[PDB]
């Protein structure tokens, strides 16, 4: 018959992978596919003919199925079939283990069970099942008092919080997360990557993070953790500011510095990963190619810091974001076209260009954001929800008042707490606007849904991290405020003396912190400013001359974006009242006139 | 309750427009509420952690094992074996049997009929 050597046989089947690899970037039709998935099953069968033709010894054997499992678990779709593989490598092993050092190959089937393959199932049940035999394997290890295998059951515990993770038991993570952290020695690469990955979850689902994981977080040494790490650290420090909108400035020094003295680590380490040595015999591989590439990373945060100023819209900092967000998208598709090998599977930079392909999508999206802002009409869905978002608002620009599609988009339950919020305040918005101006008759319809819509936005907001966020928390007060005081509703609703004392006195921080001449600080969010120096103009001043000048800055700040005419129009009645009272003849009479314009305007 | 600004007359007054702050807000989205999900997703992802395991093997030079190498549509469980490999949602680009040993080659011409790889989506 037609014979080949062992070794030529397992160097063949590692030719047709790592050729594989090196053509992965160059798949533009279905003829390149065909081929190689070819070559991968070629190289998989030529493994296969080592384990069913041969004698292979323990270390062999764990070897040629790692190799060969590996690609079964990143090429194909065959799960069961790469479990029972390890499965069976395992018990082999544990026949040896006593006579042979085999620790390590053990640990790694272990990872492949536990880890890998439930990842990539990517399936609830499996999950379940991952989870349960982890947590048993943990207790198992932690009884033992040897140092290699407190490690291990260390990095167990974690792939046990990443199953907790993937099944949604936000409580169970947060509780493996400490349990986990605390046993970690301190200051140790290990501890500060777990707290990444705590954070970050944290970030992701936009709950509040603890003290001390911020504490953790700062204190991350770059020459302990390595600068691919440490860029990981930068990246978080600056979603964490731009999840709270807090000042950048500090945090974009950093990265600056950052970048002069640690670009050539991330450009000469470009590909080769981050390996964190946790024990002789224990090292971890760790992979984020947005963050530890150096021109990735550029990209990504010069989209954070874009979109950071979004909010600014139609000064100096808006127009960053109209320039650089076609630098990004630009950038963007050349990262997509010069994507290289290697070695790696095609499938990985398939996944690559889908992260790429969000990123444009969130060019776009916030470039009609920024127009929505700017210009106060709607003309992506990178992430869910913001399709239908832009929709809705389309929808209340248009005096259609959109609760029925906001009431849809804060019910649906793919949809991030941040998204469904906004609805849920625009939705409150329009339905307080309306208790306002019905008659009496409607009145009973509108409270009752005001008061609902209410306490849902209530309880959305104490779990997120959007409690902590100055603009969220200043446009609550702002709301309820509006919509339980007079002159700024007809019908306001009722509230307790000690309600009103309680949102006066918020009211009373964000004025003081942001008057026309500390987190308290609002960005310049130009309808944020306005209302809250109209509401502290009305409500907390009482000197004639100080009413003046604020409600002449506010009348005109309306003109820098717009949709802004009607808000223009009610500041315009109040400015004219307090010219009226000062008996200023010549600011009457312009303001009379613009308030003529405003109609002209409006009731087109 | 008595205001000055509802008391006094004014352009609009009469008109079909707001008169309170809160009025005016019912055709304007709270916009500057600037969404930021899956921004810190797109940190955390693409992300892989892995054991990497580097021994080598088959290094006995006078090792003399050699290897013999001549070797459904319906719901089963056989199609466990079968390989599926995995559509992807891209294009990496816009013949690859060039640069592979002659050895190599000719293994992969002689089971050519065992390439009718089937490449399914999820």
């Amino acid at each position: 018959g037609d014979k080949l050597s062992i070794s030529q046989v397992y160097h063949l089947a590692q030719e047709y992978r790592d050729h594989a690899y090196s053509i992965a970037n160059k798949i533009g039709s279905e003829e390149g596919l065909k081929q190689y998935y070819g070559l991968m099953n070629m190289s998989i069968q030529m493994f296969q003919l080592l384990k069913t033709k041969c004698t292979l010894s323990v270390l062999e054997d764990s070897k040629v199925t790692f190799e060969m499992v590996e690609l079964l678990i990143q090429e194909t779709y065959n799960f069961d079939l790469a479990e029972l593989y390890i499965s069976s490598l395992k018990e082999r092993l544990q026949t040896h283990q006593s006579d042979t050092d085999l620790v390590e190959e053990i640990m790694r089937c272990e990872f492949l069970l536990l880890h890998d393959l439930p990842l990539m199932r990517d399936s609830k049940f499996h999950y379940k099942i991952a989870l349960r035999n982890c947590n048993e394997l943990v207790q198992y290890m932690v009884n033992l008092q040897d140092e290699l295998y407190q490690n291990w059951a260390s990095v167990f515990q974690y792939v046990g919080v990443m199953l907790c993770i993937k099944l949604k038991q936000h409580r169970r993570v947060k509780t493996s997360f400490h349990g986990l952290l605390s046993q970690c020695r301190e200051k140790s690469q290990w501890k500060w990557f777990l707290n990444l990955c705590y954070v970050n979850y944290l970030l992701n689902e936009r709950f509040p993070i603890p003290e001390d994981a911020l504490q953790e977080l700062r204190s991350t040494e770059l020459h302990t953790v390595g600068p691919e790490l440490y860029a990981w650290k930068l990246a978080l420090e600056m979603v964490i500011q731009l999840c709270k909108d807090g000042n950048i400035t500090d945090h974009l020094n950093e990265f600056k510095n950052f970048f002069d003295t640690n670009k050539q680590s991330l450009v000469t380490n470009e590909g080769k990963g981050c390996v964190i040595k946790i024990m002789p015999r224990i090292a971890l591989k760790v992979e984020l190619p947005m963050i530890f590439h150096y021109k990735e990373l550029k990209n990504i945060l010069l989209l954070l810091q874009s979109v950071s100023y979004i909010v600014n819209c139609y000064d100096e900092k808006g127009n960053f974001s109209r320039k650089f967000l076609p630098k990004v998208y630009s950038t963007t598709q050349k990262l997509i076209k010069n994507i290289a090998a290697g070695g790696v599977s095609m499938n990985e930079l398939d996944s690559r260009i889908q992260t790429y392909k969000s990123i444009l999508e969130f060019c776009e999206f916030y470039k009609v954001w920024e127009q929505t802002l700017l210009k106060g009409a709607v003309v992506l869905g990178p992430s869910p929800g913001y399709v239908r978002l832009l929709q809705a608002m389309k929808v209340q620009f248009e005096g259609g008042g959109a609760v029925e599609e906001y009431t849809r988009l804060a019910q649906s339950g793919g949809t991030s707490s941040e998204v469904k919020m906004i609805s849920l305040l625009n939705c409150y918005t329009v339905q307080a606007a309306r208790v306002s101006r019905c008659s009496g008759d409607k009145q009973g319809e509108l409270v009752e849904q005001c008061n609902k819509v209410w306490l849902q936005v209530e309880k959305l907001l104490q779990e997120t991290d959007l409690q902590f966020n100055p603009i969220w928390e200043c446009t609550v007060t702002i709301l309820w405020l509006f919509s339980h005081f007079e002159p700024f509703s007809w019908n306001p609703l009722p509230c307790s003396d000690k309600q009103r004392a309680e949102y006066v006195s918020k009211l009373r921080e964000f004025y003081s912190s942001n008057k026309f001449v500390n987190r308290f600080k609002l960005k310049k969010a130009l309808l944020l400013q306005i209302l809250v120096n109209y509401l502290g103009g009305r409500m907390l001043e009482h000197d004639l001359g100080e009413i003046y000048a604020i409600s002449a800055k506010c009348f005109d700040m309306c003109r820098q974006q717009g949709g802004m005419r009607k808000v223009q129009y009610v500041i315009g009645i109040w400015h004219l009242m307090n010219c009226t009272v000062a008996m200023r003849g010549k600011d009457v009479a312009l303001t009379n006139a613009k308030l003529e314009a405003l109609v002209k305007q409006i009731t087109s | 309750l008595y205001f000055q600004s509802n008391a006094m007359s004014y352009p609009g007054k009469d008109k079909n427009i707001p008169g309170r702050i809160i009025e005016a807000l019912e055709d304007l989205p709270l916009s500057y509420l600037v969404p930021k999900d899956g921004l810190a997703a797109l940190v955390n992802a693409p992300m892989r952690v892995s054991l990497p395991f580097d021994k080598t093997i088959f290094t006995s030079a006078d090792d003399g094992r050699d290897v013999n190498i001549n070797v459904s549509s319906i719901k089963n469980e056989a199609e466990k074996e079968r390989l599926v490999f995995k559509r992807p949602s891209n294009f990496t680009s816009s013949n690859f049997l060039e640069g592979l040993s002659p050895l190599a080659q000719s293994v992969l011409s002689t089971h050519k009929g065992l390439n009718d790889s089937i490449n399914i989506e999820k």
